[PDB]
């Protein structure tokens, strides 16, 4: 048993400490004033739909302890909806950065309020079949145990899709970066930073995870796997959080001017 | 008043040599970037050497890389300008001209034709 | 030379015209703009912080 | 050329005459005599009102005669009319030429003027003939950017432009009644005497000319300052002015005494003034800086009582309410604060 | 009291059509690019555009461009040069054929570096247009006039190994052509950060790709910024 305990305290700590970073630099940004914009708007977002799915683990480790009609059920379906809008979200900033790279036009409220609905109501529209085909054809007392790889298709296809997306995404910033970075030695430095930097906001661990290591494979390699994955899933808001907002330039610009403020 | 006198000016002889001084006043010596900037007979002003503040940056125009030596003094206030290899084609009226304004780097308009902050002139003639 | 003459001239000129005038002791002038600044004191918002109730950015 | 070499000689023995004049009148500094005045103290002046709804920069403001409304203008080109009261945009007029430069409120409060990087002032008829706000008159004579505009009142205003004069017009005919020469540089800003019988102007020569609107003629001519000088305001008394250089320093000169009374300066500020304005008394000279700062100074003392930091980029204008109630700053971050 | 606050709604109402009106104006000044057309007299701008400043509005790909021309205005640029601090780029035009005829050559460098290291554009990138080619390639093939008599550095200066010329251009050609490049350059990575950025291009007074030159540099500009607010770059 205290094989999966050192995995608990990883996955609960990393929990908690993105649930800290998340919520300080949701009141960092929402502060400041300065940096109100709209890829503020959307990391703000972002660090929501975080902040939701850590409360959705929270809320599922209580349970746990604590342990059928509607609790059961109406808590399965909120964990899908809060998985499904963190990776949603992550879609939507990709999109968003990919937008302004490699597009001209766009109406400023019109975009945001697609890119809101995205984030938010897209995954709802999957979320609530999922939960109508649970509760009608299998009837099950609770949603929490699934007996049909069909059904279960209605949620992880589209999660799979924006997961794809986002790392197509992600291929074509970098092939930008590099390009970028051509027409500037030392470029290798470069690269591997903002592609370090990158991997957290879009999420693009998953598929690496899932292509380097085999699943099919078990062994004392399962182990050390699925360290990893749990340890990055925990942290990547703690990442996300502290790369852009607590190494932000101009996060620390807005707080050495507010320090200087107050010395005058 | 700020206020630059340029003397040492006159006839020479090619290949002799010639001294410009600048004695400046009115403003904080030290502060400014100098420039040294001459007008042919029948030509446009053309910019020739300039210093830092320090006088550790120092930079010449083409024509007179290796003959021409602009050097500063901040406790006397003076800018001077050493002249070593003359040509016919270096006679011309030649100003000690200030940077506009204190602590920068770009310099604009040292050269313009109705400038201020630029001294009234020297002649140097170089003939035979 | 053929043009800056003029200038020159005219120079010369509002010098002249600058030189003519008359002047008083900067002790007196300095006398006078501080018998205006203690005659306006009470009349002056930013010296003295007002109250907000007659402060109409409050 | 030896009448050339007499007339400079000439002149600097006028220049040495005119220097030792106003020497034998320095019996006493200005900041000796007010000595023993007591410390005005600390300033603390809190944000009251931030005004937004500007896309680009804004390079000037105007108060209203009535304290209550300003207008103010970006390079986005528009004109905004703002009610500091309640931050309401009263009107939001679209420029013809969107580099604009200075903006002017009338003080009977019918117009407002514009002018910029294109040479022309124009006039704006804010009270509703039938409703909305148009182009009431356009001045193109001058041959340089428009820096700065002034109205004497309805149909006269003084405009400071870039080609080194500053011009009198006439708005019902459209013509320069008055042209003011003797600058060598761009002249920056101007102020007007509370008696407008007369106004000073600083130019990028580092000197400051006190000119008669009637006579059209330059009667004294102020200089101390080092660089560029970017901006002017007369003391509320009228004899004196304030001066605002890219030197790092503000200056303040006496007209009687045709000289510098008092420099304010510290080690610690190494960037230009781009605005400079008094209190109500006088007492506090209000300027602003490259760095997004305001410094207020002591006018009687050479020593600092407060600053206004709010700003997030180059501070460009700043004024006081005729009742000086409030100060208003204009900057680069497309913001305007009320401070009180 | 109730004057009042009739006098208050209809200001509200004023100033909710005013804001309503300054969304449509923020979408169009976002939309388009300014641009501010700098350089000599005899630099070849005025062909390449074809009152105290002038404008001209082109649109590429579907992307609006507003470059401004300075007309009337005196040769003091100090003053009214800090309007264009956060102008998309400023397109400085060089006549290369100038290094003798006057060092005009040398003075447009001097404007570049006072450009490049201004307090108020250091944020603004420089599209450098390297004009009159065909005269600075007929210059240097009649050989009467020496680059290395007003700039001694060409003597042992030798054409850079990435240099890509066109098929029949005369290697003393391309090696006049890239110096010229070189000494801008000097200039722009000296103290150039990743702020702002130079695009030099050797053109023609006549070119139809000109505008499509001042396209792909302000699509890279736009890139560039994007991808600095985001710490990528």
């Amino acid at each position: 048993e205290e094989q999966l305990l050192f995995l608990y305290i990883i996955y609960t700590v990393g929990y908690a400490l993105s649930f800290s970073a998340l919520v300080i630099a949701s009141a960092i940004l929402l502060g400041f004033r300065h940096l109100h914009c709209t890829r503020n708007y959307i990391h703000l977002n972002l660090f929501a739909s975080f902040i939701l799915r850590a409360l959705s683990v929270f809320i599922k480790d209580a349970a746990l302890k604590w342990m059928d009609s509607l609790s059961c059920r109406l808590v399965f379906l909120l964990m899908q909806y809060c998985v499904a809008a963190n990776y949603y979200w992550l879609l939507v900033e990709g999109v968003y950065l990919y937008t302004l790279l490699a597009f001209s036009v766009f109406s400023e409220q019109w975009i945001f309020r697609l890119y809101v609905s995205i984030g938010w109501g897209v995954p709802l529209l999957f979320v609530v079949p999922w939960g109508i085909v649970k509760y009608l054809y299998e009837d099950e007392g609770c949603w929490t145990r699934n007996s049909n790889m069909n059904y279960w298709l209605i949620i992880r296809l589209p999660i799979l899709f924006a997961i794809g997306v986002n790392f197509l995404i992600f291929v074509r910033v970098i092939c930008i970066v590099v390009s970028k970075l051509k027409a500037n030695t030392d470029i290798k430095c470069r690269l591997a930073k903002s592609t370090l930097t990158l991997i957290p906001l879009l999420g693009t661990h998953e598929v690496i995870f899932a292509f380097v290591m085999d699943e099919h494979a078990r062994g004392t390699l399962r182990f050390i796997k699925l360290f990893t994955e749990l340890s990055f899933t925990s942290f990547q808001g703690l990442m996300v959080a502290i790369l852009y907002c607590f190494v932000n330039n101009e996060v620390q610009l807005e707080f050495r001017k507010s320090w200087e403020r107050w010395r005058l | 008043q700020v206020q630059l006198q340029e003397s040492g000016g006159g006839l020479v002889q090619p290949g002799g040599s010639l001294r410009l001084s600048c004695a400046a006043s009115g403003f904080t010596f030290s502060n400014y970037k100098m420039n040294w900037v001459r007008q042919a007979p029948g030509k446009g002003l053309e910019w020739v050497s300039d210093i830092s503040q320090s006088g550790a940056s120092i930079s010449y125009t083409g024509s007179v890389k290796g003959r021409f030596t602009i050097s500063r003094d901040n406790a006397k206030n003076t800018l001077y300008l050493q002249m070593n290899s003359l040509k016919p084609e270096d006679t011309a009226v030649y100003y000690c001209a200030r940077c506009p304004a204190p602590f920068t780097r770009d310099c604009f308009d040292v050269t313009s034709t109705t400038y201020a902050y630029r001294g009234q002139g020297t002649q140097v003639t170089v003939s035979s | 030379n053929t043009a800056s003459i003029a200038q020159a001239r005219k120079l010369v000129e509002q010098l002249k015209m600058e030189a003519n005038i008359d002047r008083i002791k900067v002790s007196k002038a300095a006398a006078d703009l501080m018998a205006y600044c203690e005659a306006h004191a009470k009349e002056d918002p930013l010296l003295t912080p007002v109250p907000a109730s007659e402060n109409p950015f409050r | 050329q030896s009448e050339l070499d007499q007339l400079r000689q000439e002149a600097e023995q006028l220049k040495n005459q005119i220097r030792d004049a106003r020497k034998a009148c320095a019996d006493a500094t200005l900041s000796q005599i007010t000595n023993n005045i007591d410390p005005v103290g600390r300033i603390q002046m809190r944000t009251r009102r931030t005004l937004r709804g500007h896309l680009a920069k804004i390079y000037a403001m105007h108060w209203g005669t009535d304290s209550r409304l300003l207008v103010s203008a970006s390079q986005d080109g528009k004109l905004i009319i703002w009610d500091s009261y309640t931050t309401n945009k009263v009107h939001a007029i679209p420029l013809r030429s969107s580099w604009v430069m200075t903006c002017a409120y009338a003080p009977s409060g019918n117009y407002v003027a514009c002018g910029g990087l294109d040479n022309i002032c124009s006039i704006y008829n804010l009270k509703t003939r039938e409703g909305n706000v148009r182009v009431s008159r356009e001045l193109a004579g001058h041959t340089g950017y428009l820096s700065c505009c002034r109205f004497l009142d309805d149909n006269q205003i003084v405009t400071s432009s870039g080609d080194t004069t500053c011009a009198l017009w006439d708005i019902e005919t459209g013509q320069q009644t008055t042209t003011f020469t003797g600058h060598t540089g761009d002249v920056m800003s101007l102020s007007l005497a509370p008696d407008t019988r007369l106004f000073v102007s600083g130019a990028c020569d580092a000197s400051a000319k006190l000119w008669d609107v009637r006579e059209g003629m330059c009667r004294q001519t102020f200089t101390g300052h080092e660089s560029d000088i970017n901006a002017i305001c007369f003391f509320p008394n009228g004899n004196a002015f304030a001066t605002g250089s890219d030197d790092a320093t503000c200056r303040l000169f006496d007209l009687r005494a045709d000289q510098e009374l008092m420099t304010y300066s510290h080690d610690n500020i190494i960037c230009g003034i781009t605005s400079v304005s008094f209190s109500k008394s006088g007492r506090l000279l209000l300027a602003g800086y490259d760095d997004f700062n305001c410094n207020v100074w002591d006018a009687l003392k050479a020593d600092r009582a407060g600053v206004l930091a709010g700003h997030d980029n180059r501070v460009s204008c700043l004024g006081v309410t005729d009742d000086g109630m409030a100060v208003a700053t204009g900057s680069w971050d497309s913001f305007l604060k009320i401070w009180n | 009291t109730e004057d009042q606050r009739n006098e208050e709604k209809a200001q509200r109402e004023a100033n909710k059509k005013i804001e309503k009106q300054l969304q449509k104006d923020k979408q169009v000044y976002r939309a388009t690019h300014r641009l501010l057309l700098l350089g000599a007299g005899e630099s070849g701008k005025n062909t390449i555009v074809k009152s105290g400043i002038f404008e001209t509005k082109f649109q590429v790909d579907k992307v609006n461009f507003h470059m401004f021309d300075v007309g009337a205005q005196r040769d003091e640029r100090r003053k009214w040069i800090q309007c264009f601090n956060d102008v998309t780029a400023i397109i400085f035009v060089v006549a290369s054929s100038s290094y003798n005829m006057t060092n005009r050559l040398q003075a447009a460098l001097k404007l570049f570096d006072s450009i490049w290291n201004n307090k108020w554009l250091r944020d603004t990138s420089v599209i450098l247009f390297l004009n009159k080619q065909d005269l600075l390639a007929e210059k240097v093939l009649a050989g009467k006039s020496k680059i290395e008599d007003y700039f001694p550095e060409f003597a042992r200066y030798t054409t850079p190994e990435d240099a890509t010329p066109e098929p029949g251009e005369d290697p003393r050609v391309t090696r006049a052509k890239y110096f010229i490049r070189d000494e801008f350059l000097r200039i722009s990575t000296a103290s150039g950060d990743g702020r702002h950025y130079c695009y030099p291009h050797f053109t023609c007074s006549v070119d139809t790709e000109n505008i499509r030159r001042v396209f792909n540099d302000c699509r890279d500009i736009i890139q560039r910024m994007h991808l600095r607010q985001y710490e990528l770059l």
